[PDB]
RNA sequence: AAACUUUCAACAACGGAUCUCUUGGUUCUCGCAUCGAUGAAGAACGCAGCGAAAUGCGAUACGUAAUGUGAAUUGCAGAAUUCCGUGAAUCAUCGAAUCUUUGAACGCACAUUGCGCCCCUUGGUAUUCCAGGGGGCAUGCCUGUUUGAGCGUCAUUU
RNA sequence: CGUGGAGGUCAGUGACGAAGCCUAGACCGUAAGGUCGGGUCGAACGGCCUCUAGUGCAGAUCUUGGUGGUAGUAGCAAAUAUUCAAAUGAGAACUUUGAAGACUGAAGUGGGGAAAGGUUCCACGUCAACAGCAGUUGGACGUGGGUUAGUCGAUCCUAAGAGAUGGGGAAGCUCCGUUUCAAAGGCCUGAUUUUAUGCAGGCCACCAUCGAAAGGGAAUCCGGUUAAGAUUCCGGAACCUGG
RNA sequence: GUCGAAUUUGGGUAUAGGGGCGAAAGACUAAUCGAACCAUCUAGUAGCUGGUUCCUGCCGAAGUUUCCCUCAGGAUAGCAG
RNA sequence: AUAUUGGCGAGAGACCGAUAGCGAACAAGUACAGUGAUGGAAAGAUGAAAAGAACUUUGAAAAGAGAGUGAAAAAGUACGU
RNA sequence: UUGACCUCAAAUCAGGUAGGAGUACCCGCUGAACUUAAGCAUAUCAAUAAGCGGAGGAAAAGAAACCAACCGGGAUUGC
């Protein structure tokens, strides 16, 4: 068993870990397969910008305060401030949270 | 077994038809790899088991 | 080199598609390619053909029957005689052959122009 | 004698041909085929036996319907007749 | 003697033969051959004989 | 993973004057009573069967990877290293070799090959088309049947059709300045390659 | 309660799982109500259920079912989703109100063992993912 | 060469029925003389003729049955196209495409518009 | 000294190793979503001029109908000339049919190729007997229709 | 040092001939091994700089296959049995026929069957294989023929028992019971003259199905006839059931 | 030894795995049973036997300390590269 | 957006090369064993093309010796080396 | 006596649907032991394998009775 001067390793390989092993040989193959999905979307989505526009919103918690990230939607106060109604942003391609 | 049943007899009639060697023409066919009847069945060495 | 993603370059499939293939190839002579503007045509049972490669080089004849099991044709006159007195035809592969006279009824009358020919 | 002299006292039949699979596994007294199950409404196939399942799955028979299903979908399940193109 | 169909019975034998060969049947005796076929003995009445009937259809 | 283990065998133990390896059951087939499971047997599993999660690809430092490629680029110069891999350029005015950028806008292979032979790369082209031998290994019928030598390589800044004008002639390979594959600049881990530069590509190198 | 079907009380195991009479089953009697009713009439689809009455020996429920092969439900596209084949035997897979509660799928840190499926979350978190490039 | 395919298509219904017994009898004759000599390859070329005439009867007979049910619903099951079991079940294109009153009012009022960025 | 034993070489035997080939297996990757009461998966039995087996098929039986290609199949026999043309092909495609007895098995049964019932029609001097031919009779459940049952119970003349 | 494969190189070797194998022939290395000559043989292979691993053999009562000495040995010794002549055949202690001598001694070494076997039954031709000797002989080989039912049985009834409904359990595959908490059925008279079969009364209530080719059971025998069939076929003579 | 009976036996049926059945012997349960056969977990674990596949060059030991339900085993120190 | 040794259709490899690789490169879930659940192999390469041996002789034949075919039967079907 | 309501039924009433197969992925139920603990009873193996019910090309989850306490974020799913 253990002996000499080594750290006390705890390896969680006691179960039948071999029957569930998700190897990732595809990776690059899936990368091309997702370029195809992105490329074909750009055609049938009409000459549209694809991704919507997301708000500039401050990050939560203590450590993540110096940086500002992208949110999910422009609430309703900003939507009403812009003048356009709530459901018109979705048609024009603006996400609303 | 003398007092037989048609289900059994229909199987034996199938066995009689298939209890034959190869006709000679088979061996002369193009790209033939067959030389013997590997499914040969006899009443002494093996039993059908119906 | 191969560019499409639909044709194989593997030997196993390439040979498999050759031997285990259904029924459904000789070129033409210099005069025919200077008269019909076509290089190759399928072989038929009523074609005059001249041998260019092999031991029996130069002996011309007519195909007696295209035998698609051996993947070779049998020229009527080009044959070898057995010891006992009979004679059997020798298989000839159409790629080593040259057709000089055709047999065109309506279809070979049509295959010529589809392949950029001008017929007669 | 528990050996050779007792092997000549056996002339009866315990199992018989199964009307559903013909493997001679239809127990007479039990009236239940031991290979597939009959007249049960389901064919018995246990995951602890894998060779037995491999002997009776799809592909060991003729596939009188499924050899054409791939072909039928291969075009789109058309119906009707065909047209005349040329020649 | 004919190689009759397996599904047929002496009721369907006594009528099919008399419609093709226009001869009545005294009785029919039928056995199953051990080769997978069925055999049938058709005895016509005394008003006819099988000799000129067997050859007229071709077999004799 | 199921190879060799499909056969259900049990050890016969001791007392029967045979090896106590697992013997399969049943009878009347010639396989019954034979060995199984162990790698010493016939038809059993191989010792520690190879499994899919071996380390196939190995990571390399990005800076180190650029270092060897930069070293390989220096190996394209210096005449002595070039001749160490064949590369019959003994008759060449100077190394490196610089050609006009019009070679990029060549469309016909016949004119493309003639352009290389005019410079002096004919011997390198002539080195190929003579070494087309078979493969000694059993992989010659594993879609690796034929092998050749490596001819000159062409480096171009902007593609104008040269890639299709040289992709058919054996030995000649084309690569942009951006890619500059190390597998092409030093095959077999041997320094020195007869790389053909162009005016546009040689200026973009710096 | 759910008494084990073990014969004569024998469990044939460690002295840990030696109890037979004091196991409580893992689904509510409401789920069994849907199962025994959704199986008698296979031409229907189970929508929901609710408690109506009870006594010392039984628990009574009344199950509401929909017919997707009826032309009324085939039209009136408010309820077209019950006609989709993916909703075949919803209660058998625990997709009803009691099903989503018996297996405990809900939002919150109080549900982390079962938040996207107890088995799927286990397999997702108990597995070795090996990339091409071992970092 | 037995019989041809399209020549007997123009034949009447009664004439095709009498064509079977013409073929059916000569089969009974070919069996009688087949045993006489061990060669008779002509039986195959016309046993494929009895099948062709039988097939043409059904295609002509099914057409009359089909024409009777045109216009009305509830045609015989085998006349209905096979598809698969799943495709025959589920929702028709009308049933699937149907939408409720409220959602439709939203759709015409607020469709999804197309746009891009130029400046 | 022979016979005999042993070693080597030459040749010849038993034997199948070694080298080289594979109309195979294994793994990875890129796409698709198509079983079954319109009765499937599977099983039995039969079908080719001469075949047992594989393969295909279902007394329309190595299969019929349709389209395309276009002058064959082959071991032999035989059939051809249908081959300058709605025509060959153990061809390809396949959108129309046949699809035996079974099988979730569907009239009841089934280690007995057993026993039933209903409709149409034909024959047997026949609605009631028999036979032939054609078509039907499984269970749970949904909607609707039609017949009912219940001093559960409501109005109405008695 | 060597083995299977991968990158580069020697424009490396090669059907006027590669690889492989044999060779008390030669050379080099202490050795792992390498090189050459000869014979055999016909499609690929080698040196070097590196990479990779399912990489080395005498035995693990090691796996598979094959062959030895033993060895031409042990043995082919129970059931009281053989001999002569002819025929056939290249080839007779064994085949056939004839003549003797015996045995089973009719609780057969005889005639028929049940279960089981499945064409072993019979005919023609035939000996490479099996008949632990042999064999022109065969229950073997190749090709064919043969099983005829109103009366014989299965079909039908039920025994011990199995088991489907209505129901009650069980997450469930299914378990209990099978007449028990189920409103569970057809049936003769009459109506007739669209009533086809409905309708108006008399009615009875049994209450799935399976389960014993020696349990119960409607009815036939004789003569003769095949290479192989018969209470089945031919002839003659019967009886039962339904109408 | 017994032999017309708590006799012998055919066919159908019922009882099945820690379960059946036992005029009991831990007997029988289809050559296996004081505890059936088959498949899976399973390549079950072993401080215990056996084997563990090329050359040469250089160096080259131990059966001793302490602890352990430890004395046909480990850890620590030692010897060694 | 995620998984997918099952089904169909494809492209590949520093994989295995037929005592290996799937059990099966072959009439392979095949022969065969077991009353049963189940177990389950062996088997590739004559030659380019059968041209696979006319005919003479010996023998009863099987076959041998010639001849002949074929580059070569030291390639003759119990057939690469 | 007639005509409505509610409940329960009958038919080879009109029209429909469900059973089985495959399970590689997916949704649940039920559910061990070998083994590790250099003994063994919690534990680990394992909320696994076997057994059962259920679907699709994906299944599931999915627009918070959420995470956070931060200048708060904001359906679900996967790395």
């Amino acid at each position: 068993a253990i002996s000499k001067n080594l750290p006390i390793l705890k390896n969680h390989f006691r179960k039948h870990w071999q029957e569930r092993v998700k190897v990732h040989f595809d990776q690059a193959g899936k990368k091309v397969s997702r370029r195809n999905a992105r490329a074909t979307r750009a055609a049938k989505i009409a000459p549209r910008p694809l991704d919507l526009l997301r708000p500039v919103v401050r990050a939560p918690t203590v450590k993540y305060n110096r940086k500002v990230r992208a949110g999910r939607g422009f609430t309703l106060a900003e939507v009403k401030a812009a003048g356009l109604t709530a459901a018109y942003a979705r048609t024009i391609g603006i996400a609303v949270d | 077994a003398a007092q037989k049943s048609f289900r059994i007899k229909q199987k034996m009639a199938k066995a009689k038809k298939q209890n034959r060697p190869l006709p000679q023409w088979i061996r002369l066919r193009t790209n033939n790899t067959i030389r013997y009847n590997a499914k040969r069945r006899n009443w002494r060495r093996t039993k059908m088991n119906i | 080199a191969k560019q499409s993603l639909d044709v194989s370059s593997d030997r196993r499939k390439a040979r498999k598609a050759y031997f285990t293939a259904p029924s459904s190839s000789a070129p033409l002579s210099k005069e025919l390619r200077a008269q019909y503007g076509i290089k190759a045509l399928p072989i038929r049972r009523d074609d005059e053909v001249l041998v260019v490669r092999g031991s029996k080089k130069g002996q011309e004849g007519k195909i007696s029957s295209v035998y698609r099991l051996k993947f070779a044709v049998q020229v009527d006159k080009v044959t070898k005689e057995k010891v006992n007195g009979a004679s059997v035809p020798i298989n000839l592969h159409p790629s080593k052959l040259v057709i000089t006279k055709l047999h065109l009824d309506k279809d070979r009358k049509a295959l010529i122009q589809r392949k950029g020919g001008k017929l007669e | 004698g528990k050996g050779t002299p007792s092997f000549g006292k056996r002339h009866n039949k315990s199992h018989t041909l199964c009307n559903r699979c013909g493997r001679r596994s239809f127990h007479v007294q039990k009236k239940t085929c031991s290979s597939c199950g009959y007249p049960a409404a389901k064919t018995r196939s246990y995951n602890w036996g894998a060779k037995a399942k491999r002997r009776h799955t799809t592909g060991t028979g003729r596939m009188r319907y499924l050899k054409h299903v791939s072909r039928r979908f291969k075009n789109g399940f058309q119906t009707g007749s065909a047209s005349k193109a040329s020649a | 003697v004919f190689q009759v169909s397996m599904k047929a019975n002496k009721y369907q034998i006594k009528k099919a033969v008399k419609e093709l060969y226009e001869v009545d049947v005294l009785k029919v005796n039928t056995l199953v051959r051990p080769n997978g076929t069925k055999k049938a003995y058709v005895r016509l009445t005394a008003d006819y004989d099988a000799l000129d009937i067997a050859n007229r259809i071709g077999y004799i | 993973e199921k190879a060799g283990h499909q056969t259900s065998a049990e050890s016969w133990g001791t007392g029967r004057a045979v090896a106590r390896i697992p013997r399969v059951g049943g009878g009347g087939t010639g396989r019954s009573g034979q060995g199984a499971f162990g790698n010493m047997c016939r038809g059993g599993r191989m010792f520690a069967p190879t499994k899919t999660w071996r380390k196939w690809n190995v990571k390399v430092n990005h800076n180190e990877k650029r270092y060897a490629t930069a070293s390989a680029i220096a190996a394209t110069a210096v005449a002595s290293l070039v001749l160490a891999r064949g590369h019959r350029v003994e008759k060449i005015p100077e190394i490196p070799l610089v050609v006009s950028t019009d070679l990029e806008s060549i469309q016909k292979t016949k004119e493309a090959v003639a352009a290389l032979k005019a410079v002096g790369a004919h011997s390198d082209l002539l080195k190929v088309l003579k070494s087309k031998k078979l493969r000694a290994g059993k992989g010659k019928y594993r879609n690796r049947r034929w092998t050749q030598r490596r001819g000159p390589l062409v480096v171009y800044a902007e593609d104008n059709g040269i890639v299709k004008a040289l992709r058919n002639v054996p030995g000649v390979e084309t690569a942009n300045v951006a890619s500059l594959n190390l597998l092409q600049l030093a095959p077999g881990a041997h320094l020195g390659r007869f790389v053909i530069w162009t005016e546009a590509a040689f200026t973009k190198l710096d | 309660n759910r008494k084990r079907p073990v014969p004569k009380g024998a469990t044939y195991g460690k002295p840990t799982n030696q109890g037979v009479n004091e196991l409580k089953y893992q689904r509510s009697l409401r789920a069994t109500a849907e199962e025994r009713v959704g199986r008698r009439a296979a031409n229907l689809r189970v929508l929901n259920s609710y408690w109506v009455n009870q006594d010392s020996t039984y628990k009574y429920f009344e199950v509401i079912l929909v017919d997707p092969q009826h032309k009324a439900i085939r039209r009136d596209a408010r309820y077209n989703w019950i006609c989709d084949p993916v909703h075949k035997h919803r209660e058998a897979r625990g997709l009803t109100a009691t099903g989503k509660k018996s297996r405990g799928i809900n939002k919150g840190h109080k549900f982390n063992n079962t938040k996207a499926g107890r088995r799927k979350t286990w397999k997702r978190q108990n597995t070795l993912s090996l990339w091409r490039y071992r970092k | 060469a037995g019989v041809k395919a399209y020549e007997l298509r123009t034949k009447s219904k009664e004439q095709l029925a009498s064509q079977l017994v013409d073929l059916k009898k000569e089969l009974a004759e070919l069996k009688v003389q087949k045993l006489s000599r061990p060669s008779l390859p002509k039986i195959k070329t016309v046993r494929k003729s009895i099948a062709c005439v039988l097939t043409v009867i059904n295609e002509q007979q099914r057409e009359a049955v089909r024409q009777l049910y045109k216009g009305k619903k509830y045609q015989p099951k085998d006349l209905r196209a096979k598809k698969t079991r799943a495709l025959r079940r589920a929702l028709t294109k009308f049933e699937a495409s149907q939408v409720t009153e409220k959602q439709r009012k939203k759709q015409i009022a607020f469709p999804q518009r197309k746009y891009a960025i130029k400046a």
